């Protein structure tokens, strides 16, 4: 784990967020600054010609935010498509092995990935994904059975949950509040 | 000083890359092959005499084992392109099938990467077919960081094989020069009393149809033997001549190989790195 | 003096007279071989580069064809076994079928054998398996004016191959001594990796049925390759692979062919009245 | 051909008959003695057991007759024996290459050869057979379709000839005449 900063050491978050905007998410625990034009947020959609030189010109970052598309909405890209993106991009945004300052990455899928998809995307993050009834895989020190989740994602699949806010709290402890 | 090379070879089909290695007469120190098909591991077990550490599937290999099996000084790969390849109508993309069998390259090629404080020599190379589309070429080349080179064994060998090179392997761009002892023509690689129709072979892949009558033996029409294509590609003579494998066998395992001159003219600036015998 | 070997083969089968005859080191000056299986006729054709004339069938040699392609110095032969051997249940004897091929060797013979008064030294030899019956066994015996010798290849080879030798050749029926090359072991015709659960296997014939699971791999069963098959019978390796033959063609030709070392126990005296390299 | 001989030189055939007896039938031209009760005819049937010396020591022959079996007839043998231990004998009986002399010899068939069996017959013997309406393989002086053929052995085979006496005619312009 990383150790915990005294309160006026601590500074506001610089986070990437693909694909899925959380700036008006991130408002509501404070790790954004309100008011701030030149946010602290960049959020990118579209990453398939961003090189290595753009995140680090665009950076730092402390926080790296990826998420699936909402259920249903439309297949765009292949859904292995944004882990395979969110894994180039990290490794772009992780700080150097002589800088070891605080870095957290998140990716969370809304029931979009399939069976063999889930297993790439543990290997790549290194870790089991566990349910919160989405699925997060991250390094946050935050952190039912499968029938009922496969038959609720036919239903909805046939016809934007931002409930991840509660698993941001223990970046209260290394950032800064309500700045 | 010079040490021996230690390899990761994934998808490493018929053992091309210790093949070459040991052609060039670099000292090979350490050669980790995941590969998958038993036919194939056979190959590599047999004609090498067990100095290929077999892995099995590329993704069962977790970092743990690239850290124990490592270091590794050479890190080669070619993804299948059975759905990255204009030819197969069912076709799954680089995201799905076998397509997405490049990120565990990808994958792997990073966990071996040394670290930004250790200056030792790394090289590494990643090959697969031409006839992909510019939406998976470029996405390839957005993962590696860097972009191919193409390089046709017609040049060196005695049949068309347009391949892309991506790498940071010493001098890839340079012309490409075929050396002495390489088979040409298509009548440099066939057997006694058999004539060759034409000069060049177009590209052979595991089907049979690789025109599919291309030699006359005794005045009569016949297709090429398989030791006519180990020659074809560059492979010793019986090269695939193992595990009671058929024509067809050994036809798959070559159409799927990579050109043995090519690599050793990718491979060949390693020996200036490398100790060698 | 001492002049090459001019040799007509009946039933030549893959070459086995010629190949034993080059590895004496005897100056072969002619081999005319009566053969007529494509697969077969390939082998000596690629494995030798053309130095053995091809006559096709046995029944078509004319006296005149003796009297051009002669002198003849050797003349070998094998009729089929097929209807001469108790394994088959519906046999056609020796007058009958494939049994008669063999008076196409005594006709041969006679044309080939100089006259009386021509005292130049003149070699033969029939060969024919020993599960034949008795009366079968007494009537070439008859035809040929001799008697046989059973030269078992199990004491030369890793086989058994109890086959009768009918013949002139000096010392026939000298004891058979194993060469220092012989492999003589199933474990010495082995590739890598694989394990020998028998000292010796059972008699091989061209059915794939030849015990059934005689060697090991990575601890699971497996039967015999191509090129264990060839080392077993003291072929060279890669002897059969020819012709894009499988497993089964491969295993066809070396089931009913000569063991070598026990040809070359037979054919060693003609060094000492022939050319030698 | 041989040259013929003069009248007052000429002196008795020594005829073999393997496996069809003659003697009864030579004698209608005179070519052996009546009283002569070991004869200049050797006669054997069953052959196997017969050695090249075994020849040799029963004395010269001039004619060397074979013939297979009747039609009316089991088959005690394969037809293909008879021919190949006829030539087997024959090869015994013939002169030195030192020393020649007048020889004959003869294969008849009484329609006992298959198709299969006439084509080794005739490669074996030398010569095509001759039909007298039984085929005729010799090397004896001078010397209907099987259409015909096949048919007549049909209707023989659902039901010992000797016509064959007319080739032997120039045998007596090499060998005396008993009257
Ligand atoms: N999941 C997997 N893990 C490891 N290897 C795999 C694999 N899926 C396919 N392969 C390998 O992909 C290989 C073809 S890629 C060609 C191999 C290489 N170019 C050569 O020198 O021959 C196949 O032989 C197969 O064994
Ligand atoms: N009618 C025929 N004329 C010439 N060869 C024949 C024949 N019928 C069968 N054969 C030959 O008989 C061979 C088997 S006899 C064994 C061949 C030999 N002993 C060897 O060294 O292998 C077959 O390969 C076939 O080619």
């Amino acid at each position: 784990m990383f150790e915990t900063v005294p309160v006026w050491r601590r500074q506001p978050v610089r986070v990437l967020s693909l694909f899925e905007d959380i700036k008006k998410e991130l408002t509501s625990l404070g790790f954004l600054e309100s008011g701030s034009d030149p946010g602290q947020l960049k959020h990118v959609v579209d990453v398939t010609d961003t090189v290595r030189k753009d995140v680090e010109e665009w950076g730092p970052f402390d926080l790296v935010y990826g998420a699936t598309p909402p259920l249903g909405h439309t297949c765009d890209r292949p859904p292995s498509w944004y882990l395979f993106q969110f894994h180039r991009l990290l490794q772009y945004a992780r700080p150097k092995p002589g800088s070891p300052r605080p870095f957290f990455w998140m990716f969370v899928d809304n029931l979009v990935l399939n069976k063999e998809d889930l297993d790439v995307a543990s290997r790549f993050l290194e870790m089991e994904p566990v349910t919160i009834p989405v699925r997060v895989w991250s390094n946050i020190p935050a952190i039912v059975s499968e029938e009922e989740l496969s038959l609720l994602a036919q239903n909805k699949q046939s016809s934007p949950t931002k409930l991840v806010k509660n698993c941001f709290l223990p970046l209260r402890e290394y950032f800064k509040y309500f700045s | 000083r010079r040490r021996p090379i230690r390899v990761l070879s994934l998808f490493d089909g018929i053992a091309t890359g210790y093949l070459v290695l040991k052609e060039l007469g670099i000292k090979v120190g350490k050669y980790v092959a995941s590969e998958v098909c038993e036919e194939s591991i056979a190959v590599g077990t047999v004609k090498h005499e067990g100095n290929i550490k077999y892995v099995n599937d590329v993704r069962n290999i977790t970092k743990k084992n690239i850290e124990e099996w490592g270091p590794f000084d050479l890190v080669i790969g070619g993804s299948p392109c059975n759905d990255l390849s204009n030819v197969n109508p069912a076709r799954k993309g680089l995201y799905e099938g076998t397509g997405r069998l490049f990120f565990e390259f990808y994958h792997l090629l990073n966990y071996s990467r040394p670290k930004e404080g250790d200056d030792r020599p790394f090289f590494w190379m990643f090959e697969n077919v031409v006839a992909m589309k510019v939406g998976d070429k470029r996405d390839i080349s957005r993962f590696l960081e860097c972009n191919p080179v193409m390089i046709d064994a017609i040049k060196v060998s005695a049949a068309h094989r347009a391949r892309y090179f991506w790498g940071n392997l010493p001098g890839m761009n340079r012309p490409v020069i075929a050396s002495k002892n390489d088979k040409l023509e298509l009548q440099d690689c066939l057997e006694y009393n058999r004539i060759a129709k034409l000069k060049k072979v177009q590209t052979i892949t595991t089907k049979s149809n690789s025109q599919l009558f291309p030699v006359v033996m005794n005045g009569k029409e016949d297709v090429l033997w398989c030791t006519e294509l180990e020659r074809i590609f560059g492979f010793p003579v019986h090269y695939t001549d193992v595990s009671n494998m058929g024509r067809g066998a050994r036809q798959k395992l070559l159409g799927r190989s990579w050109s043995v001159p090519v690599i050793r003219h990718l491979f060949a600036p390693l020996k200036d790195y490398f100790a060698c015998e």
